RNA sequence: AAAAUAGACUACGAAAGUGGCUUUAACAUAUCUGAACACACAAUAGCUAAGACCCAAACUGGGAUUAGAUACCCCACUAUGCUUAGCAACAGUUAAAUCAACAAAACUGCUCGCCAGAACACUACGAGCCACAGCUUAAAACUCAAA
C-alpha cells in the first residue's frame, strides 16, 4: 500500500542530511519500495527533548517520504530506522490522502 | 496455491489498455503492493469461475459457500501464526459449522451443484452423528472387549465349520 | 482515468538514477502543512 | 474413616466390572479370555 | 376541498448546523490548526462542548492530536508559543 | 510498570471484557426454536516443575505492655503477590376488564427447560468425572398439619 514515511533527522550540515537522505530511500528501495516524492517541512526546535542513540536532541530536520511498499516491507523498514544512528525519529503510517473523505451532511 | 504477486487488481484487470502500461504501473497495480484481502478477493473469483455456473451471481448457496471457504482458509492462515488468538478460532470454527449447514441445504437442494463444490473446494461431507451420549471409560473398554471377543468367536466358528 | 493519471505521475518518481538531484532538490525546499481555521470556517493560509 | 470405605468400595466395583467382562466371553464361548486381553484397572489411578 | 391541510415535513425546521470544520481534512502535521484545539497553559485537549466540533471531528482532532504529540511534531504539556496569536475558536 | 485531557463520547465484542501511538492480520451466519452428555471461551482461587526477589506479608519467632496485658503497637523472615512451562429464546399487540399484593405497565402466538405440601436432603446409595478439601445427577424410611 501507500505509506508516508516521517523522519526527524539529527541537525547536521547538508552533506551528511543528504548522505542520511539517500541511505534512508536506499533502504526503502531495498527493501522493494517505489519512491513517490520527497519533501522538507524544514529544521525546527524539537516540540521536546527527544534522546537516541546515547545523544541528547533537541532540534532536527523534518522529512517526508512518500512512496509505494509491500506489507512485509514496513516492519523491515521500521527495524531499519531503529539502527540508522543519525535518524532521531522515524515513523511509518498509512499516507493521509489514501483515507478517503467522507461527506458529512 | 495463491494468486502470482504479479496479478492485477480485481478492480483493475477490465480496464481499457492495462497491457500498454509501464512496468512500473503493472506493480503499483498488483497484488504485490495490496493488503491480504485482494488476494484473498482473486482468490474467491477464480474459485467462482472454476466452479458456478454464472459467476457474477453472488446471492447463490454456492457463490456464498465458496465466500466462506475463502474466509476459513484466510482463518486458518492467520491462525497459523497467531496460536493463543481465541477469538479468531471462535471465528473460524463458527465459519466452519456455517459452511457445513450450507452444505447440507445444498445436497438437499441441488445435488450436482453439491459434487460439483465438494470437488472444486476439497470439501469432504460428512453426516451428523446419531447418538450424543458420553463414552466414559467402562463402556469404551467394554465395546473393546466386545469387538475382540466377536473375532475371535468369528475365527472359531470359521475353523470348526 | 485513475490508471492514466498513476501512468503521468510515474513519470517524476525518484528511481535510483535521479536519487541525488532529488535529494539536493528537497535539501534546496521547504513545504508548510500548517494553516489556520476562523469562526467563518474559512482556511487561512499562512 | 471414608477413605477406607472409598477404596473398599472402588475394589469392589472393580470386581464387579471384571465380573461382567467375564460373563461376556463365557456366554460368547470362548473358555478363556481373548488373546492377549487384559482387564485395565479403570477406577484406580 | 383546497383549503384541507396536507401532509408535510416541518417546514419551519432549522437545520442542523455545520461545524467549522467538516469538509475539510484534518492532518496530524498541521499543528496550526491541532494548537487551536488544545489549553494554552496545560496542553488539555478540549472537550466537544467547548470546541464545538461534532462527534466525527472531535475524534478525529483528538487522534491527530496524540499522533503529532507522539510523532514529535507537537508538544503535549503546553501549547507552543508561536500559535499563541492564533484566531481563537473555543469557547473558553 | 499502566495510559491525565479527549470522554459532558456510549462505541467494539458471544459473554467475560476492551479507552497511549504506529503497522500487519482481522471482527461467522439470508428464517426462528432446539446439548448435562461435543467443541470453544469465560471468571474463580489453589497445586506441579523451574527462575527472580526491591517491597509487602498469611504463618513462625523475638521486643514492649493489664493484672486472662494490645487480637490491635515494633522488629525479622516464610507460603504468596511476580516471570514463564503445564495441568428463558424468538415473533407480534397496545386492543381489551390494566391489575391478588409488592416488584418491573399489561398481554398474545410458538418452542425448549423445570416444578407439583414441609423436613429428611446443596443428604445416603448408584453412576460419571476427577482425585489431599471433592463436583454433577439425586432418593427412601420415620415425623408433621402445616410450611
Ligand atoms: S458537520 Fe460533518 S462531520 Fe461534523
Ligand atoms: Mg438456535
Ligand atoms: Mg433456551
Ligand atoms: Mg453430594
Ligand atoms: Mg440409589
Amino acid at each position: 500500500p501507500r505509506y508516508e514515511l516521517a523522519l526527524i533527522l539529527k541537525a547536521m550540515q547538508r552533506p551528511e542530511t543528504a548522505a542520511t537522505l539517500k541511505r534512508t530511500i536506499e533502504a526503502l528501495m531495498d527493501r522493494g519500495a517505489i519512491v513517490r516524492d520527497l519533501e522538507n517541512l524544514g529544521e525546527r526546535a524539537l516540540p521536546y527533548r527527544i534522546s537516541a542513540h546515547s545523544q541528547q536532541h533537541n532540534r532536527g530536520g523534518y522529512f517526508l517520504v512518500d512512496f509505494y511498499a509491500p506489507t512485509a516491507a514496513v516492519e523491515s523498514m521500521v527495524e531499519h530506522l531503529s539502527r540508522d544512528i543519525d535518524v532521531i525519529r522515524g515513523n511509518i503510517v498509512k499516507h493521509p490522502l489514501t483515507q478517503e473523505l467522507k461527506e458529512c451532511e | 496455491d495463491d494468486p502470482p504477486p504479479s496479478t492485477l487488481l480485481k478492480d483493475y484487470q477490465n480496464v481499457p489498455g492495462i497491457e500498454k502500461v509501464d512496468d512500473v504501473v503493472k506493480r503499483l497495480l498488483s497484488l504485490e503492493m495490496a493488503n491480504k484481502k485482494e488476494m484473498l478477493k482473486i482468490k474467491q473469483e477464480q474459485f467462482m469461475k472454476k466452479i458456478v455456473a454464472n459467476p457474477e451471481d453472488t446471492r447463490s448457496l454456492e457463490a456464498r459457500i465458496i465466500a466462506l471457504s475463502v474466509k476459513i482458509r484466510s482463518y486458518e492462515e492467520h491462525l497459523e501464526k497467531h496460536r493463543k488468538d481465541k477469538a479468531h478460532k471462535r471465528y473460524l470454527l463458527m465459519s466452519i459449522d456455517q459452511r457445513k449447514k450450507m452444505l447440507k441445504n445444498l445436497r438437499n437442494t441441488n445435488y450436482d451443484v453439491f459434487e460439483k463444490i465438494c470437488w472444486g473446494l476439497g470439501i469432504e461431507y460428512t453426516f451428523p452423528p446419531l447418538y450424543y451420549r458420553r463414552a466414559h471409560r467402562r463402556f469404551v473398554t467394554k465395546k473393546a472387549l466386545c469387538i475382540r471377543v466377536f473375532q475371535e468367536t468369528q475365527k472359531l466358528k470359521k475353523r470348526r465349520r | 482515468r485513475e490508471v492514466l493519471q498513476l501512468q503521468e505521475e510515474v513519470k517524476n518518481f525518484i528511481t535510483r538514477e535521479n536519487l541525488e538531484a532529488r535529494v539536493e532538490a528537497a535539501l534546496d525546499s521547504r513545504k508548510n502543512y500548517n494553516w489556520a481555521i476562523t469562526r467563518e470556517g474559512l482556511v487561512v493560509r499562512p | 474413616l471414608r477413605r477406607k470405605v472409598q477404596e473398599g468400595r472402588l475394589r469392589r466395583k472393580q470386581i464387579k466390572f471384571e465380573k461382567d467382562l467375564r460373563r461376556i466371553w463365557l456366554k460368547a464361548g470362548l473358555k478363556e479370555a481373548p488373546e492377549g486381553w487384559q482387564t485395565p484397572k479403570i477406577y484406580l489411578r | 376541498n383546497e383549503d384541507l391541510p396536507i401532509s408535510m415535513e416541518n417546514p419551519y425546521k432549522e437545520p442542523l448546523k455545520k461545524c467549522i470544520l467538516c469538509g475539510k481534512h484534518v492532518d496530524y502535521k498541521n499543528v496550526q490548526l491541532l494548537s487551536q484545539f488544545v489549553s494554552p497553559f496545560t496542553g488539555c485537549i478540549y472537550g466537544r462542548h467547548i470546541t464545538g466540533l461534532c462527534g466525527k471531528k472531535q475524534k478525529e482532532i483528538t487522534k491527530a492530536i496524540k499522533r503529532a504529540q507522539i510523532m514529535g511534531f507537537m508538544p503535549v504539556t503546553y501549547k507552543d508559543p508561536a500559535y499563541l496569536k492564533d484566531p481563537k475558536v473555543c469557547n473558553i
